[PDB]
């Protein structure tokens, strides 16, 4: 009947309006086979450095306080940082540089005018182009 | 297109809809939870997340930390401005999430559901909606966190009775909802100054007191040591939902001899110092029970919502407030709300139900190959109405006919798998192995009816089978195949046969 | 002229088309998602190759008993504890 024909037309229109949407979404996700394919895996690369950053900072403050400025463990730290440098370790927050919020985890503000780091309590660390942990800097 | 956003006083998770499923979009710097410290810059460049928080520990007064703690009330500041409006601060993290949804492949995320705590108000809903529309993101559902979590875990029916225990992290919320033909909530109440941050501050204070006991250092002005202690405490708290014996040791706190702080913080002490915070839960639960007609067994299901609910004390309290009933599992508690918001966004604009996704999984579909081995064509959970292809070849020289058998059962050994049928194709001219190509397709429709057809690409010989035995299996036995397949995980014997195929060529 | 049979055939065909397309979408959304985790093996890379030498150096130092001091005894233990989760033993 006329009502049955109208209902059938509505169903056909709905299915047609869904088919092209699901096809377009399928194509968009197919594009992801090369865009974020290495990003999700390289999150593991980010993690295998986010875990070691604590030990890196511990060695850093060991050298800073002179308890490990030299010695076999200082050589161990040197070997570690030299090996990781190939992966793209570019320490940021160097002393005397501009305070970058996206790069520096500023905690203590000893002086309230270009912001600048008073001291790197913890040296920031990097893995290629992925900002891992903002540098713990005392903005002065 | 649909986006699931869980705005929060401490965290915020965003999750967009990839067809019929939600996925929690990671933020710019890899993480999923954007720390909702919407802090303005030194000059103009508004930051959200950790890029804003790192500028807040130094600059306390250039930052709005929590906004979900204030609805309608002007928790507003000014930064080179003049009385910046309050909800726009959360609209800023909403805009950040809208932009960051493009981290996963998207074009224009213009539909989203924002979530609000159970403790609600017309003012609160209006403020969240105004923030959403200011952020440039059309919103139609402002679902309460309880019902959003319930939808995330899946409750869309008898007369369900869903309980919610939103630990939150900074705010608390408990409620019992009876899910019927409509979304129903009775009465909500809970702590507003209580959350996991209080557990973190409690362990921080315990460590400070222990170090003051072991040495005279104040540990209240060594800001670097304060950050070290706070990070250590948070790490220990998250790790305390495992390995009940725990300890931490910060190397260098402060020296004149480098002092070596070291405490073996035990979850026993965690409860001993957090029992007041835990017992602060009793009043809201009794209140929500007594507000309406409720019995201890009247609760059907309970869901753990909010970050850091994995603490054993909270699970014990929930299972001692109703009984030995276990809660629901599957979605991470810090992101259950965003998943629910995304699912509701899909439902509202017509992206689920229909005839789509009613098909779920035709268990197993495959064809047994030479050597007691089966070649999978349709993956285990692949949506039922699929289509596939495979070019097979005769296993022997001058083979007149090839018989192919379809088997179900994910086990690589087809002897233990169930026999469904056998179809043999004849008319193959005598030819050496390698050149022939036999095309095999699995054609399956919505109802679950399977079609397996083999056609000769070289000549044109075609035979068909209509096993149709994929459907009709009892649902109870389906779950047994999961255990049967998972028990023999270390099953790599098929590589031996694959190597033995070296005879060809 | 009514074309009721034609409309019913179109209903029975577009429904199957929708079902097939959504099944292809789900199948590939599981496929590429499986590669997302299969590439974790590549993400492993020589990170362990760079961590195991450091572990061996600190262990060889430890064999002489140097790692029995106070604050000097923290770094090696912390490194080993963090590495064991994401690295193999010597």
């Amino acid at each position: 009947a006329a009502a049955d024909a109208a209902h059938t037309e509505d169903k056909v229109a709905e299915l047609t309006a869904d088919l092209q949407r699901v096809q377009a979404d399928f194509a968009n996700y197919r594009k992801r086979a090369l865009r974020d394919q290495q990003a999700a895996a390289d999150r593991a690369k980010a993690s295998v450095v986010s875990q070691l950053l604590g030990v890196l900072d511990d060695l850093e403050r060991a050298r800073k306080h002179g308890d490990l400025e030299s010695g076999p463990l200082k050589s161990v730290a040197d070997k570690l940082d030299s090996a990781l440098t190939g992966l793209g370790l570019v320490a940021f927050g160097a002393e005397g540089e501009d305070f970058d919020p996206v790069l520096h985890e500023a905690v203590q503000h000893e002086g309230d005018s270009k912001p600048v780091i008073g001291t790197v309590m913890r040296q920031g660390y990097q893995l290629g182009e992925q900002v891992l942990r903002h540098a713990l800097v005392g903005v002065v | 297109r649909a986006v699931g956003i869980d705005l929060g006083t401490t965290n915020s998770v965003v999750s967009v809809l990839e067809g019929g499923d939600p996925v929690v979009v990671a933020n710019s710097e890899g993480s999923r939870t954007t720390p909702s410290i919407v802090a303005f810059a030194r000059n103009g460049e508004v930051l959200v997340g950790q890029p804003a928080k790192n500028q807040a520990v130094t600059n306390v007064d250039r930052t709005v930390r929590s906004v979900k703690r204030h609805m309608g009330s002007d928790w507003s500041i000014e930064i080179d401005g003049k009385k910046y409006t309050a909800p726009e601060i959360s609209a800023r993290i909403l805009m950040k999430l809208k932009r960051d949804a493009e981290a996963y492949l998207g074009e224009d995320i213009t539909d989203a559901v924002i979530t609000t705590p159970a403790y609600f108000n017309d003012a609160q809903r209006q403020a969240t909606k105004d923030a959403g529309q200011i952020a440039g993101l059309n919103v139609l559902r402002i679902v309460n966190e309880p019902t959003a979590a319930a939808l995330a875990y899946g409750l869309d029916k008898k007369e369900q009775r869903i309980l919610v225990f939103d630990l939150g992290g900074g705010t608390f919320d408990v409620s019992l909802l009876e899910i019927g033909g409509v979304v129903e909530v009775r009465a909500t109440s809970g702590d507003n100054h209580l959350g996991g941050d209080d557990w973190d501050q409690r362990v921080v204070d315990w460590l400070v007191d222990k170090f003051k006991g072991t040495s005279g250092i104040d540990l209240t002005k060594d800001k670097m040591a304060m950050q070290r202690l706070r990070e250590a405490a948070e790490k220990a708290k998250i790790e305390l939902s495992s390995s009940q014996s725990t300890s931490i040791n910060l190397p260098y706190i402060t020296v004149d001899n480098p002092l070596f702080l070291d405490e073996q913080l035990t979850r026993a002490e965690f409860q001993r110092i957090t029992q007041d915070l835990l017992d602060r839960t009793r009043k809201p639960f009794q209140s929500v029970i007594a507000d309406t007609g409720i019995s201890v067994s009247e609760i059907d299901h309970v869901v753990l919502v909010g970050g850091s609910t994995r603490m054993p004390a909270v699970t014990d309290l929930v299972k001692e407030l109703t009984g030995g009933k276990e809660p629901n599992k599957g979605v991470n508690p810090d992101e259950v709300v965003a998943v629910g918001a995304a699912l509701q966004a899909g439902v509202l604009k017509g992206e689920v139900k229909d005839v789509l996704l009613l098909d779920v999984t035709p268990l197993s579909l495959g064809i047994e190959t030479k050597g007691g081995v089966m070649t999978r064509l349709i993956e285990r959970n692949t949506t039922i109405p699929t289509k596939r292809s495979e070019t097979f070849t005769t296993a022997d020289d001058n083979q007149p006919s090839v018989q192919i058998q379809v088997y179900q059962g994910e086990r690589e050994i087809a002897a233990h798998n169930k026999l469904l049928g056998s179809f043999e194709l004849t008319g193959i001219p005598p030819a050496p192995r390698g050149i022939p190509q036999i095309e095999v397709t699995f054609d399956i429709d919505a109802n679950g009816i399977v079609h397996v057809t083999a056609k000769d690409k070289g000549t044109g010989k075609e035979n068909t089978i209509r096993i149709q035995e994929g459907s009709g299996l009892s649902k109870e036995d389906i779950d047994r195949m999961i255990k049967d397949a998972e028990a023999h995980a270390e099953e790599d014997r098929k590589r031996r046969e694959e190597a033995d195929v070296r005879n060809q060529a």
